[PDB]
């Protein structure tokens, strides 16, 4: 199963900085280094095992997206699943850039009727931070008007704090399928286990597959996943700098208990237990019963 | 799935003054589920014994796993080399006897699989004892709670 | 300990058997009136073909009645006098 | 008592309190020194039992070692028992060979130079700092095990807790600033050290994250809560474990995985040496 | 004058917690070994030649009567039935 992705934006606006940070273990100091893309970088990643990522890290210069839209308008349009546009906020160019961006829309519309369009405004961090958000509902307001074509979120992106791997997860969750089988599946392994909160990840780049809160859950931030993505991609880079895996995490605090053990071949999962009476290793082969239910059930299969 | 309130609760009616802690753990230490005579109500009445029991089945565990690795079958009941070949045996049962108290610790034969849900470690189950307790009502106490325990333990690998 | 037991237990002591003591083949399970000073032990490691009879030491004056049927023991605790 | 963070102008004093202390160290500027009186110089460093000169590896260094020759003149004229430490500092951009090289260098320039003033009784250290490294943290934790009086007995402890319990490595952190109160007579290996650093982190911001119900109440917890407990298996045969010893202090452990099949016994004598640290740390008579 | 009673209380608190620990190291299968000392068991012989008692279980029987042993076979059996009619739940 592959699944086409459209990295597209300005030059400069930093789509080869977010490719590298989410699916090729950079970190954000790593990306200044970072060379000018000339033309199109098509990347192939493995994600949850037979769905395969093409994501076509395009160039963002003038003359490589005019060659796009008049030569290259069937090789790049046609068959398109996301199209990822990514906006500069500090741009002074940002009406040059809509006129772009309506292009792009066009060449999607009139080669691939049934896409999905995320426009991934970039570089937050260089906005002042009580003006960050009505600046963005600023041009959030503009897009939904221009993007009335096709199904249109716009995210607030930025690689220097954990909004990055919230815009990611929520582009990568609508390309896995059979997402409802997942929920139901974790929360049936909470209403089992007894857990608060059941977050599911995958093995490499760590974005959120799926996750079920439950009302006992003691955690109150709304940004809480990608953050527990952020902590465990540097842990696993420091892991990486000692030339050792991370298998198991267990934790014990005063009122919860969380546990990072693989859950198949390609995910992470946290559970989190919001009643200290439970012990760590009673829940530690909980997990391991639906672990080996879910072997079960894939051998046959 | 194992609901340590199940056997909370399946521990708590085999409980007596004489009797003051009965545990669940297995042989490396690791505590499931306990249960206490009088139900402290400070927190750190509750967290001291928390921390007895957990050190009672941490020592528990190990002078069980001391004694799985010795069989006396063949030095006892002088017959043919069939009878031997029958004698594959496994610990069940360790009464331990002090001053100020008693400790049994018993194996829970574990029924469904072989593999159902430990990897090669049985859970162990120890009861506490005092001086006024007795060795043989123990043991009585050990048999239900192990044979109800297996039974709520038959019904594991819950799905999804 | 069950309640129909202990009060089976209170039944067997009385104003002639001044101690009971349940016992199993090897452990005891109850214990009534008196018992300490020994005259616990001697019933716990005692073992015999019959299933009557009745003993008493040569440097006490405590006689015992005990039976054993179906791996279980039974002691009686009264004055020789 | 107090820690005083001299040097020179440009030697990278305020990176190391933003690296090291914003995530007492007082940060004396490059310029108006002991000479100036400025500062009542000798009411401050009769309180102060550790002098730490920052000394730039790149940068020319003798008016910097001159100033630093009479910066301990003058502490060993105010007081005999201060502790000096020279950090030699900005080694990220250097090579392997290059560092050697600098030490033996400032080494042999300043040691020669304690004898020709005459001042050999006093111990002056030299360590080789980075603000970009986790070496800027072990130099202080050194720094902090000469301030503290009762490093041997728990040197001893941590000792005699890896001898019998079969662990290869112990740290007494300061979960707040990542510095290791104690910790054993075998080397630290700076791949252990930034395992044990960041395991903290990851402790840290998950009890940050998931640690709100209670927790945090102002008046008073109605129950007391659980010390904070982990343990992370590694795929290379190693366990790395915590407790929380005080209300800031935590005892990381390296243990191999053959060796924390017994984890009852390591329980055991962690609950032991919690036990010493809190009676050792009491106020007593 | 004060410093040297905290570092006598850091001493025997050093000594508890070295009285207190577990070596791991000793708690091992340290068997298949050899013999160290298989001369010394003439000692056994000459302390354990008499040394006056050697005295089997007494309880000096007395014949009972059949009353008593009625009475005691009526308790047994009840008892018994009292042993297998126990249960965990009430
Ligand atoms: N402050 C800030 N800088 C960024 C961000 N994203 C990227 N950058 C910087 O902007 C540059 C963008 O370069 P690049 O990713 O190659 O641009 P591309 O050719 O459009 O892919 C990088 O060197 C980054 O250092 C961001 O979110 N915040
Ligand atoms: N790249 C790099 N720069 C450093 C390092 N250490 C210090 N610096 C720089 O050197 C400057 C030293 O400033 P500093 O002496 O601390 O300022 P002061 O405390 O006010 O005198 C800082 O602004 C840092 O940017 C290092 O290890 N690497
Ligand atoms: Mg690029």
């Amino acid at each position: 199963m592959r699944k086409k992705v459209l990295l597209m934006g300005r030059s400069g606006s930093g789509k080869s900085s977010m490719r590298s940070i989410v699916f090729s273990n950079y970190v954000a100091k790593d990306t200044r280094r970072l060379g000018a893309t000339i033309d199109i970088e098509h990347s192939h990643v493995r994600f949850l095992g037979n769905l395969v990522l093409n994501l076509w890290d395009c160039g963002g210069q003038e003359a490589f997206m005019e060659n796009y839209l008049s030569a290259q308008r069937d090789h790049i349009f046609r068959n398109v699943q996301v199209l990822i546009y990514v906006f500069d906020v500090e741009s002074r160019e940002f009406e040059r850039d809509l006129v772009t961006f309506r292009n792009c829309l066009e060449a999607t519309v009139a080669n691939s009727p049934q896409a999905r369009v995320f426009c991934l405004i970039h570089k937050m961090d260089l906005v002042q931070e009580d003006l960050r958000d009505l600046v963005f509902e600023e041009r959030k307001a503009i897009l939904l008007e221009t993007s009335k074509d096709l199904e249109t979120t716009c995210l607030a992106t930025s690689i220097w704090d954990e909004t990055l791997f919230k815009a990611w997860s929520a582009i990568v969750y609508t390309l896995i399928p059979n997402t409802p089988t997942l929920e139901s599946h974790l929360r049936e392994f909470a209403k089992a286990a007894e857990a608060a909160e059941v977050i599911l990840f995958e093995r490499t780049t760590f974005l959120v597959i799926s996750s079920y809160s439950s009302e006992s859950n003691p955690a109150t931030d709304a940004h809480r996943f990608e953050k527990i993505s952020n902590i465990v991609k540097q842990f696993k880079l420091s892991c990486s700098k000692m030339q050792a895996q991370f298998t198991t995490f267990e934790l014990r605090g005063g009122n919860f208990s969380a546990f990072i053990v693989p859950y198949t071949e390609d995910t992470y999962i946290l559970v989190v237990i919001a009643d200290p009476e439970i012990e760590s290793a009673v829940t530690l082969m909980n997990i391991q019963s639906a672990r080996r239910f879910i072997e079960a059930s894939k051998s046959a299969s | 799935m194992i609901k340590p309130k199940k056997l909370s609760s399946l521990m708590k009616q085999a409980v007596e003054e004489t009797v003051p802690s009965i545990m669940v753990f297995t042989t490396t230490g690791s505590l499931l589920a306990y249960v206490s005579f009088e139900d402290p109500k400070d927190g750190l009445k509750r967290l001291d014994l928390a921390k007895r029991v957990r050190s009672i089945a941490a020592l528990a565990g190990n002078m069980y796993s001391l004694y799985t690795a010795t069989n006396p079958s063949p030095l006892v009941a002088e017959s043919t080399d069939d009878v031997i070949a029958h004698q594959r045996d496994v610990l069940f049962e360790t009464i331990i006897e002090f001053e100020r108290g008693k400790l049994l610790i018993a194996a829970i034969s574990i029924d469904g699989a072989e593999d159902k849900l430990y990897s090669k470690d049985p859970l162990l189950l120890g009861i506490v004892g005092t001086e006024n307790a007795k060795e043989g009502m123990m043991q009585i106490k050990s048999e239900l709670l192990k044979e109800c325990i297996t039974n709520e333990l038959s019904t594991l690998g819950k799905p999804v | 300990m069950d309640s129909q037991l202990s009060e089976n237990l209170l039944k067997c002591v009385n104003e002639t058997y001044r101690g009971a003591m349940l016992v199993r083949n090897g452990l005891p399970i109850a214990t009534a009136g008196d018992v300490n000073a020994e005259e616990q032990r001697v019933i716990c490691e005692w073992n015999s073909n019959a299933v009557s009879e009745v003993l008493h030491l040569h440097d006490s004056n405590t006689k015992i009645l005990i039976a054993t049927k179906e791996s279980c023991v039974l002691g009686l605790i009264y004055r020789n006098t | 008592r107090k820690i005083i963070l001299m040097g020179l102008r440009r030697s990278g004093k305020s990176s190391i309190q933003k690296v090291v202390f914003y995530k007492s160290v007082w940060d004396f500027p490059g310029q108006v020194d002991v000479f100036d009186a400025a500062f009542d110089f000798e009411s401050i460093f009769t309180q102060v039992g550790a002098l730490i000169f920052v000394i730039d590896a790149q940068d020319d260094y003798l008016d910097a070692l001159a100033r630093l020759h009479v910066t301990v003149a003058r502490v060993v004229t105010i007081n005999p028992n201060i502790c000096i430490e020279v950090f030699i500092h900005k080694v990220d951009g250097l090579s392997d060979e290059f560092k050697i090289d600098t030490q033996r260098d400032i080494q042999q320039r300043t040691q020669d130079e304690l004898a020709d003033i005459g001042l050999e009784n006093v111990p002056i250290s030299f360590h080789l700092t980075s603000i970009f490294d986790h070496s800027i943290f072990e130099a202080f934790s050194r720094v902090i095990q000469k301030l503290i009086p009762q490093l041997p007995t728990l040197e001893n402890l941590l000792n005699i807790f890896c001898s019998n319990s079969l662990v290869e490595k112990a740290y007494l952190f300061d979960v707040l600033s990542k510095i290791y109160v104690a910790t054993d007579s075998s080397p630290v290996d700076v791949q252990s050290y930034e395992i044990c650093s960041d395991f903290i982190d990851v402790i840290l911001d998950i009890g940050s994250i998931y640690g709100r119900s209670s927790q945090l109440k102002p008046g008073h917890s109605p129950e007391i809560l659980d010390e904070t407990s982990s343990v992370i298996r590694l795929s290379n045969d190693l366990v790395l474990f915590l407790r929380e010893m005080n209300q800031y202090l935590a005892l990381i452990c390296i243990v191999r995985a053959d060796n924390f099949e017994k984890s009852g016994l390591i329980e055991y004598n962690v609950q032991c040496l919690q036990t010493a640290i809190q009676s050792i740390f009491s106020p007593r008579t | 004058r004060k410093r040297e009673e905290e570092e006598e209380w850091e001493s025997k608190v050093y000594d508890v917690a070295k009285n207190k620990f577990i070596d791991v190291f000793s708690l091992r299968l340290r068997t298949e070994a050899p013999q160290r000392d298989p001369r010394d068991n003439i000692y056994e012989e000459v302390l354990d030649q008499i040394d006056s008692l050697n005295l089997d279980p007494k309880y000096d029987v007395a014949k009972p009567t059949e009353q008593e042993t009625e009475f005691i076979i009526r308790k047994l059996g009840v008892l018994i039935d009292d042993i297998n009619n126990i249960k965990l739940s009430d």
